[PDB]
Formats: structure tokens, C-alpha cells, sequence
């Protein structure tokens, strides 16, 4: 889409505000954790969406963009500032669902792999999944990159690089595997595809550039990822 | 109180007139709709990756049409309702032939939303 | 949430537009 | 030898009248071609899995259409002709637009069983 | 039996919108 | 479809003439082996689709049908004639497919695949040979890599229904008493692995489309001999 290329911050809070929050049924207004749902769903919304439209909009933490969105909104000012403490409280500390993955750069950190499903609406991500009863964060990611792309990282995996993110509900993780050979040959057992994808052609990847396609959780952890591989090529 | 219904209707105005400059003014609000398609091919229905709030809008043209600001993706679903044989109350769902000849299946999560919705469909193209 | 696609409805016959040949 | 093509002929009457009784006579016959639709969710081409010997044929009620004897499964394609404007020939396919207002994608395997045929269904 | 992915586009006025614009 | 169930032998002859032979073009109608293509994919369209529809129609060997459809149309003996096609049929070197037909403990059930495509019916496990690879190897690899289970402990290399057809020369090894437990996966291409019951299957009862299958009627008659047999000699 198009639609937020040319909008405000101010417009974009708008749409946002409209499009999750002020037409709730009363029921789900009054509560805080339905009232939580929704602002999550709209963050990721932004984040995922409407930052990819325009990069002139910043990345927010979801602490932040929340207070953004009730400062906006005059309606959502009826919330007192008892309330919204408790609220801020409950947001901060919700627990999420866990989700890990892995982010699987080539030998020089230019491409990095994603996977599509079957669907159209489906679109390219990272390999990642929810976390079962009594798994390791490790283990899970090692476990989802395994299902889903066929590669095994478990001898290369590193449990101190990782990127953590807030987002749409979930607790994500994603682990920094560099070196991966381009000859590596992918293969699941429900994935449509399997491929590599060079990152500045990602969107906001590069500083100013323009290329349709749909991705899902990718844009929120490039501006980190990006810093990550500057750090490396710093090392090296 | 009342007031918070005319700023809550201006701001949902502000925003479908940034999406649709055509649009006037919004005859009625259903909270939480899912939309499904029907396939002349598979010869069922089908979901659609859109969900979300609908908005039953007049535009400048005295049209009568429903803008769904869509939940999961930027894609919204915007659609005129031209004849009132095209729209047809069945069970528990709106089914309506668009423009295009289409079979769309409007699914509202209030049953009561539903009826009304559609009783002012009706009374919206007389 | 919302109900498989499964249990919607028939629509009107005149709406579907046969594909093919039997 | 002349007989032997009145021969082909009766046999391939034979057996569109045995599918289709309806149909009197063939005006043509195109020896390989593969049909195609295109899909309007899709908005793109697919290949259908019809393919066989292609008869341009005239029935009782003097319309003209073609019977396609699908040579992969026994669905074969009968689809009439209305209008010389609903048919345009692409520099190598032929398109058609059907009474369902489908459209449909024939390649003849012969380019001149392809040009004969358009011409003649002008 | 050409792939379906070289064959041209049929034409405008006989080709159908797909959906939502 | 039903366009065969009302037809005569004689109208078979008539639509499969029809519909592979007469019309193909001057350039190739010359030639013996497109001919003998046509002939073996009437063959095989009369036994895979016309076989399954309402008949007294018999299953035939390749050069016997052959020889029905040869008597029936004169075009093809002025054609065929003017040219040794006849020991070319009889001597022709066809690929060599192979693959397996697993039941269960109670013969009562095999394992089908079916392909992604709608077009794709339920078949055998079964594919092209490689080189210099034996029969049976390669019935057990092409099981495995079809139905991920590994039937090397039980084929039985002397136990095995041999088909030409369409071209093939189809080899599909017995292997019953397998667990109606067994988990499948597919190690390529295949949509979908499933126990069929062999009297739901097509003109395998004595009497009597709803689903698709491809190459499964031709092996029913021997099929039903052999687990009679098997019955017979332990009953």
C-alpha cells in the first residue's frame, strides 16, 4: 500500500486510534488487559506496517508509543492517572508469550534468510516459533530453524547474540547466526519457500530507497541488526 | 454523555476522509466484522486476511458504500452497495454481490449489529 | 473467533457463475 | 488416395455425435492444441489439463463451436462461438471469450492449422 | 504444451477486475 | 465423467480412434514410433478411464487391444502396412518403472498417494529406474522417498505384478502386513499419503467418480487373485 506514505505522525495516530481502539464495544473499553491487546495490536501495526511506508516515522518502544497514542487521543483521556499507572504496570509487566528464531546471515553479513508460507497474505520472516512447555530459548530457536529452513545451527548457534523485541503480544528472540555458506541447500517438513534475501533491498534497511513485497516482523529488528553488523565489521 | 460520541464520530470521520476524500459523512458503525470471499472456481467460500471495524458511509455522490479498516494489513476493504436485491440477510451473515460481480460474506462478531446494519442498508436504498 | 468458511451459507444460485464443462 | 479422408471424416462424426448428438457436421479439425483459462482472482494465465484434437463443428441449431477430445481424461471442452468479435488471434495463441464470459487460451501445435482456423471461423 | 507464464495478456475490455481495486 | 458408460466396444474403438490416431499430422503419421505412442496412450486411457466407468469392457494386454483397435479402423492397416511396427511393439525396450502395493495385516487396505495438483490422482508408490540400479532396490527407494517408510525387511523379490502400460514396463511388488500404525511423511512433490480400502476402489468388487486415481485399476484384477490366493493358503 500507499496509503500512509505522505501522513503525519499525528494523522498516522489518528488512523491508528480509529482503527484499534475508539470502536471497541464498552465491554472491551473498560477492561485494561482488552485495552492492552488492542494498543499492542496497534504498535505492531506501526511498527511492522506504517514505518515501512515512511521511514521519517521513528521506531517506538511499546512503552513509549503507548504514552504517545494516550496523549493524542482526547477520548482516551478519560483514563485517570491512577489508572493509568496501573495500566502502564500491567503493559510493562504482562507476561508474553515466548516466540525464538534465528536471523541467518551469509559469510559477509550482506543476506539473510526468510521464509514464506502458502498463502498470498502470507509473507516473508524470519524462521521463529512459540516456545514449548520446558524448552530452552536455544533449544527452541535451534528447534524452529530446524523444521522450517532444515539447517542445523545447534553447532553454531551462540546464546549470547540475540536480538529481543516487544512485539504485537509476543516476547520475540532472534539469534545472530553469521557465516552460513550460500550453498547451503534448505528444505522443511509448510513452508512455501526458502530464500535468501539481501538486506538493504529490505525495506528501511538503506537510508533512503524505494520495491513491493510483504514481509511480517522483519522491518522491527533491522534498525538492531543493522547496528549488529557495524558492530562486527568494527571487530573485523 | 454525549459529547464523547460527536468527537469519537469526527475523528472516525477525519480518518476514512484521509483515506476516501469521496466519503461524507458515516451512517452507522459495526465494531468487529470478518469478511470471506466466495470462489467461482472452488465452488466455496473462502476467509479473507481482512478483519476488522465497519463503517456504513455515504459519500458525495449520495452513494451508499462500507469502508473495513483492516486489523491484520493496510488493505482495507472499500465497497458500494448499488441495488438492494444484491444484499441478502441469510442466516447469521450479510451476503452481498459487489460491483464486480463479486460474493462477499460479512460476518458480524454482534449478532445484533447485523440486523441493524442491514435494516439501514435497506432503508438507505429506497 | 470468526466461523470457518465452512459453515457460511449457500449463496443465491444466479450469483455463482459456473466454471466449466461438466 | 480421396476415400480414405471421407472416411476420417464419417468416423469423427461418429463419435462427436456419439458425445454430443446435437452437432451435425465439422467444418474443420486442428490436430494438437492446449487450452488455458484465465483466472480472475488469480489475474493471470493457468494451463488446464485439456489437450487433444481439436474440431470445429456445426450443429443442428447452425452455431458454431469446437469439441476439444481431451486425450489426458475423459472431460473433453465443448464451448460454442457467438460473436467474431468475442475471438482474437494473438500472434501465436487464439483467445476466446465464452458465453460465461470466460476466457480461454488455445495453442495449435500447427501455427497454419492456427491462422486456417481463425479465418475460417470468420 | 507451452508453460502458462509466456503466454500475453488477454484482452481489456473482456478481462474482469479481480476484487478489491 | 459418464460419456463411456452407454457405449458399445465398438463405440470405444470409435472415440479412442478418434481420439489418438486418425488425425495426428501427415509429418509425424509416417513415423512407426509416434504411432506406437498413440496406440499405448489409447491402451492406457482405455484401461485407466474407460475400465473404471460402467462396461463388460475386459482388461487387456498391450498388443492384444492393440490388435482389437487394428482390426477395427482400416486407416491404421494402410497406415501401419508400407512399414516392421508389428515387431517393434513386440520388441520395443520400455522404461522400467517399479514401486510397491502395501497392505495391511488383513489385505484389506494399500497405501495410495496423491500429487498437489487437482489434476493428480491416487497412485502406487513408484518411479523411473536409475542406472545400473536393480528392481528391487529401487522399488524400496522409491517407497521410502514417497511414503518415508523403509520396506527393506519385508519386499519379497519373487512376489510382484508386472504391467505394460503406457509406455512402461511397471513392476509393483505385494508387501502386506503392514501396521495400520505406520506414520507416513513424504521425503520430496506428494501431496498426500492415505489406506484406501480395496473395495471402494474402482471395479474391484464385482459391481461398480468421486475420487481421482491414476495407473491403480489395470494391477486390481491380479491384485484380488493374488490376495485370494494368499488367503486360500492360510485359511
Amino acid at each position: 500500500s500507499m496509503s500512509f506514505t505522505n501522513a503525519t505522525f499525528s494523522q498516522v495516530l489518528d488512523d491508528l486510534s480509529a482503527r484499534f481502539i475508539l470502536n471497541l464495544p464498552a465491554e472491551e473499553q473498560s477492561s485494561v488487559e482488552r485495552l492492552c491487546f488492542q494498543i499492542e495490536q496497534a504498535h505492531w501495526f506501526y511498527e511492522d506496517f506504517i514505518r515501512a511506508q515512511n521511514d521519517q516515522l521513528p521506531s517506538l518502544g511499546l512503552r513509549v508509543f503507548s504514552a504517545k497514542l494516550f496523549a493524542h487521543c482526547p477520548l482516551l483521556w478519560k483514563w485517570s492517572k491512577v489508572h493509568e499507572e496501573a495500566f502502564d504496570d500491567f503493559l510493562r509487566y504482562k507476561t508474553r508469550i515466548p516466540v525464538r528464531g534465528a536471523i541467518m546471515l551469509d559469510m559477509s553479513m550482506q543476506q539473510c534468510v526468510l521464509v514464506k508460507g502458502w498463502k498470498a497474505s502470507s509473507g516473508w520472516g524470519f524462521p521463529k516459533g512459540k516456545i514449548d512447555k520446558d524448552e530452552s530459548d536455544v533449544d527452541c530457536a535451534i528447534r524452529e530453524v530446524y523444521e522450517e529452513t532444515g539447517f542445523d545451527c545447534s553447532s553454531r548457534i551462540n546464546p549470547n547474540e540475540f536480538i529481543d523485541m516487544t512485539i504485537r503480544g509476543q516476547n520475540v528472540r532472534l539469534y545472530i547466526i553469521p557465516g552460513i555458506s550460500l550453498d547451503t541447500r534448505f528444505e522443511s517438513r509448510e513452508i512455501s519457500k526458502i530464500e535468501w534475501h539481501n538486506l538493504m533491498d529490505l525495506p528501511t534497511f538503506k537510508k533512503n530507497k524505494p520495491m513491493k513485497n510483504k514481509f511480517y516482523m522483519v522491518i522491527p529488528f533491522l534498525a538492531p541488526l543493522k547496528k549488529w553488523i557495524k558492530k562486527r565489521n568494527i571487530a573485523n | 454523555m454525549e459529547d464523547e460520541n460527536i468527537l469519537r464520530n469526527a475523528v472516525n470521520l477525519q480518518v476514512l476522509k484521509f483515506h476516501y476524500p469521496e466519503i461524507e459523512s458515516i451512517i452507522d458503525i459495526a465494531s468487529h466484522v470478518a469478511v470471506y470471499q466466495f470462489d467461482v472456481g472452488s465452488q466455496k467460500w473462502l476467509k479473507t486476511s481482512i478483519e476488522g471495524t465497519f463503517f456504513l458511509v455515504k459519500d458525495q455522490r449520495a452513494r451508499v458504500g462500507y469502508v473495513i479498516l483492516n486489523r491484520n494489513s493496510p488493505e482495507n476493504l472499500y465497497l458500494f452497495i448499488n441495488h438492494p436485491s444484491n444484499v441478502h440477510l441469510v442466516d447469521r451473515y450479510l451476503i452481498h454481490r459487489t460491483e464486480n460481480q463479486h460474493v462477499v460474506g460479512l460476518w458480524m462478531f454482534d449478532p445484533n449489529d447485523m440486523s441493524r446494519i442491514f435494516n439501514i442498508v435497506k432503508e438507505s436504498l429506497l | 473467533e470468526p466461523p470457518s468458511p465452512s459453515v457460511l451459507p449457500k449463496p443465491p444460485s444466479h450469483w455463482v457463475p459456473v466454471s466449466f464443462n461438466p
